[PDB]
């Protein structure tokens, strides 16, 4: 019994509109909306029983549901505030105990959209110092100069994502400490058999998809607006 | 409409002590105002039974005072329920 | 709250056995689930125990229930790296969809793998574009090593972090520094291992 | 020497946050239990109303019903939001439950389930079944209650097992409650009813325990057809008030009598001439 969240991932403005959409083609009646945050468990917002059914759950302020079907259920923030930073995440069920959760929406609301910025992606190849001493070959991946931290690194040889010899920062870490919106870097590792990246026929690719403004949100500065959108950067192995 | 009968405990005998019971039944749904008068008047402190219901679901009550019967004094007991525009109110009759 | 996890948090070593904890006053118990859930990630359901003495197993993992206690452990044996996670206690009041489920905050776990083979290094890395600008890249320290931030505000240093090579079995610890300094320097405010290779 | 145990349960749901459940507990005709919505214990009305069970046994099975009122409470207020808006408050519920003992350790049980005083839902055997002129609605809660396995094992015990073990219990400690016999008293009066020269004659038993009984208006030795028998009335001292009503002619009163027979008067009939 499979559930879809989308967006996965969404920045938004203090006062601004935000819908968060859960989909299930399980012909379940029943949907429930969570949010999970730092030292609490998962506690229950809103939930239905059906088409036009929407119950308040154990807190419900500031948010709207909505059961326009049975298959879709939306978590509505009419108007966003900070504490409204969460995962959200929904589930569906029968007349069963068990709930079947989706894999979690990521929601950041911040004061300002005035200091957001995509990254600049850069691909760092291996040294020919750890091939000859390891028969290994690390590539290195740097997002740098990005606002806010909502960013998923992935690698991608030949045009299919790996996920084997790879590790990424856990965090982001800030530019300028000092400074009040600093921007953030972060970087990741693919490490591969030396003979793989000499390969010349293997194309490897670091892409950030970096979560952003959307279309309608207003945009009053001189530099490009930075919406949602990917980043990446790529190399061919070589002998 | 709820059924109220009122009846005595013992054989009534005017300057005696006695009980005087009202049992109210077929009613629903069960929220219920009963008050015993004499002479019209609310006596104090009635003693109800607790509120059950009969084989076809419907409700009884039984409420139930002290009295002493005399040739003067009437005695009553008058019913408040969703199922009536006015209270009801049925006449303890010796005789009856 | 009505679902109590203990340990908070704890750090073990790969190959060693952990107990975690969990304490309820929910009424009724109908069920109690774990869930697994890594960084970033949704809830991976381990087991679901429904008897008033249960007892569950699922791999590495194994559990217990004691209804009249209101407690349970889920058992993690020979733990593995990918054990890193937050392991979540939920009990359900029903034994339908009537029900509520009551989330506790969850237990962190860090396990931290076990290098065979160490071969500290500092290489230099050079941009696919760009071939001014380069990264230093420290790997192949055993997890004894700690890395520090640098002293230099102008020079940008990594956590450690460990990736798999799960083909080749084989696992290796790096950290990352860059500026705009040369390699030699990037890691001096850390304690490297005496034997540390530096390329010319 | 057939007795019915019955658990009567009440439930009002005013509105969304408003809601009263209270029950009353019969051995026969004689109240052995009261639970009040206001009580967390369940309260004996008899000396004997906890049967054979130890003070353990008994705590075990308060406790289960205390989780069961409050349960059984945001069930019905969840139902309600599951079928929104077909069904909607003020709600009542009536359950009956309980068990029928025959002789030698046979026993069947039951439980009846009644939504705005009309019969709906039984358990039965394993599940929750709908009974014949029961609304189509009421099949998606019925689905959701046989959902709770862990409720059908319970239920199924406790009309199985503990009802029948219980009542058979019941019945050993409070055996002289319940074989108690209370002597009837009759007395006479009249009234005029509604024609044109007729009285009606009524004759007044009360006090009497247990509720058979025979009260026939007489001339002589010739039974009365016209004796209307009245419903059967409860004292609050658990014996029985009856009255028979005879349509007479005034002046023709006279050679009329009361004859009452019940099993406490051991033979001696109660005789009141008019
Ligand atoms: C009945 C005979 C009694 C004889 C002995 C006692 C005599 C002494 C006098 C007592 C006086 C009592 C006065 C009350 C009289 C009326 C009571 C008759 C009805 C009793 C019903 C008993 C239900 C007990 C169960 C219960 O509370 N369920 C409740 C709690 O259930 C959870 O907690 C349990 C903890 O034990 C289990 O979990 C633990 C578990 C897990 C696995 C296993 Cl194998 C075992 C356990 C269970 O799985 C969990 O889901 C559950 O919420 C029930 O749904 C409550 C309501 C049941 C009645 C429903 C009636 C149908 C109404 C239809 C409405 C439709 C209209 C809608 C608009
Ligand atoms: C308790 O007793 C019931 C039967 O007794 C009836 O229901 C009670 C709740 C009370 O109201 C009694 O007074 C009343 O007489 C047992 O129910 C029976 O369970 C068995 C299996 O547990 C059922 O057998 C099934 O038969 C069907 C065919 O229809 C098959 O599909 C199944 O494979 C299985 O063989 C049986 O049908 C059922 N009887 C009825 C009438 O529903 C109940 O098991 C028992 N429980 C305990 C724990 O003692
Ligand atoms: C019937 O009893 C229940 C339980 O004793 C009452 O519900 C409680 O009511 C208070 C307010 O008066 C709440 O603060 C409690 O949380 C309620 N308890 C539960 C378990 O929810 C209910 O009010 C009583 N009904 C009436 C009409 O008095
Ligand atoms: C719910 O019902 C009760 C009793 O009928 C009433 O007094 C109370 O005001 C009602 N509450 C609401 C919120 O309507
Ligand atoms: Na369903
Ligand atoms: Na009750
Ligand atoms: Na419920």
């Amino acid at each position: 019994a499979a559930v879809t969240q989308s967006p996965r991932n969404k920045v938004a403005v203090t006062g601004g509109k935000v819908t968060l959409s859960c989909n299930q083609t399980n012909n379940h009646n029943n949907m429930y909306w969570y949010r999970q945050d730092t030292g609490h468990g998962l506690r229950l917002i809103h939930y239905s029983y059906g088409a036009g059914s929407t119950e308040k759950g154990d807190i419900p302020d500031g948010y709207k549901a909505s059961r326009p079907s049975q298959e879709n259920f939306s978590l509505i923030l009419e108007l966003a505030t900070p504490s409204q930073t969460s995962v959200y995440f929904c589930a569906s069920g029968d007349e069963g105990y068990t709930q079947y959760f989706g894999p979690g929406t990521r929601l950041l609301v911040l004061e300002d959209l005035r200091n957001v910025t995509p990254p600049k992606v850069s691909l760092f190849e291996p040294s020919k110092a750890e091939i000859s001493h390891t028969q290994k070959a690390t590539l290195v991946c740097l997002a740098t100069g990005f606002y806010p931290d909502h960013v998923e690194l992935s690698w991608w040889v030949n045009g299919k994502e790996v996920h084997s010899g790879v590790c990424t920062d856990p965090q982001p870490l800030k530019e300028q400490p000092a400074l009040n919106d600093s921007r953030y870097s972060l970087s990741s590792r693919l490490r591969v058999s030396a003979t793989f990246w000499q390969n010349p026929r293997n194309h490897f690719r670091c892409q950030v998809q970096f979560y952003g403004l959307s279309e309608n949100d207003e945009w009053t500065q001189d530099r490009a607006k930075p919406v949602t959108q990917i980043v990446s950067a790529e190399a061919w192995g070589r002998a | 409409t709820p059924q109220i009968q009122v009846y005595s405990r013992h054989p009534p005998e005017n300057g005696k002590p006695n009980i005087l019971n009202c049992y109210v039944t077929q009613f629903h749904p069960p929220h219920i105002e009963i008050q015993m008068l004499k002479n019209g008047k609310k006596i104090p402190k009635v003693e109800m039974s607790d509120m059950s219901f009969s084989k076809d679901w419907s409700f009884y009550i039984l409420a139930h005072t002290e009295f002493t019967p005399t040739e003067t004094d009437t005695y009553a007991c008058r019913v408040k329920h969703a199922s009536m525009a006015e209270p009801k109110t049925v006449y303890w009759d010796r005789d009856m | 709250t009505q679902v109590e996890q203990s340990p908070q948090s704890l750090v073990v070593r790969q190959g060693e056995n952990c107990v975690l904890q969990c304490n309820y006053s929910v009424t009724p118990d109908n069920h109690l689930r774990w869930f697994k859930q890594d960084t970033g990630k949704g809830l991976v359901s381990l087991t679901v125990l429904v008897d008033q003495k249960d007892k569950t197993s699922n791999g590495r993992y194994s559990a217990t229930l004691d209804k009249d206690a209101k407690h349970s452990t889920l058992h993690i044996t020979a733990t593995l790296l990918d054990d890193t996670a937050t392991y979540i206690c939920v009990v359900g009041d029903r034994g339908s969809a009537l029900g509520r489920l009551h989330f506790g905050a969850g237990t962190q776990l860090i396990v931290i793998p076990d290098i065979q083979n160490p071969d500290p290094a500092v290489y230099q890395l050079r941009d696919s574009k760009s071939s001014d600008k380069s990264v230093c890249l420290f790997t192949d320290f055993d997890s004894q090593t700690n890395v520090s931030q640098s002293k230099d505000s102008d020079v940008y240093i990594t956590d450690k972090c460990v990736l798999d090579m799960r083909s080749m079995d084989f696992k290796s610890n790096s950290a990352v520094a860059w500026s705009n300094f040369a390699c030699a320097n990037a890691f001096n405010n850390s304690i490297i291992p005496e034997d540390t290779f530096f390329p010319s | 020497k057939n007795y019915t145990f019955r658990c009567l349960q009440m439930s009002s749901f005013a509105n969304r946050s408003w809601s009263r459940t209270d029950s009353v507990v019969w051995l026969g005709d004689l109240q052995t239990h009261r639970w009040s919505n206001d009580s967390a214990t369940i309260s004996f009305t008899k000396p004997w109303s906890q049967g054979k069970l130890s003070n353990q046994q008994w705590e075990k099975l308060q406790h289960m019903f205390q989780v069961y009122r409050v349960s059984f409470t945001r069930d019905i207020q969840e139902l309600v939001k599951m079928m929104s808006p077909k069904e909607d408050y003020p709600i009542e519920i009536q359950l009956s439950a309980g068990c029928e003992m025959y002789p030698g350790n046979a026993s069947e049980s039951f439980l009846h389930v009644a939504f705005q005083g009309k019969y709906v839902v039984r358990f039965w055997g394993t599940s929750w079944q709908t009974v014949p002129g029961a609304p189509s609605w009421l099949d998606l809660p019925i689905k959701v209650l046989n959902a709770d396995q862990g409720t059908s094992a319970t239920v199924q015990m406790l009309l199985n097992d503990t009802c029948p073990l219980f009542v058979r219990g019941l019945l050993e400690a409070g055996k002289s409650d319940l074989e108690k016999q209370e002597k009837p008293v009759a007395w006479l009066s009249s009234v005029p009813s509604s024609a044109h020269g007729h009285r009606q004659l009524v004759c007044h038993v009360s006090g009497f325990y247990p509720k058979p009984v025979w009260v026939m208006w007489m001339r002589g030795d010739q039974e009365q057809q016209g004796t209307h028998r009245g419903d059967f009335l409860p004292n609050a001292d658990e014996t029985w008030y009856l009255q028979a009503t005879l349509d007479v002619e005034a002046g023709e009163e006279a050679g009329l009598a009361c004859r009452v027979k019940h099993s406490s008067l051991g033979g001696q009939d109660i005789i009141l001439y008019w």
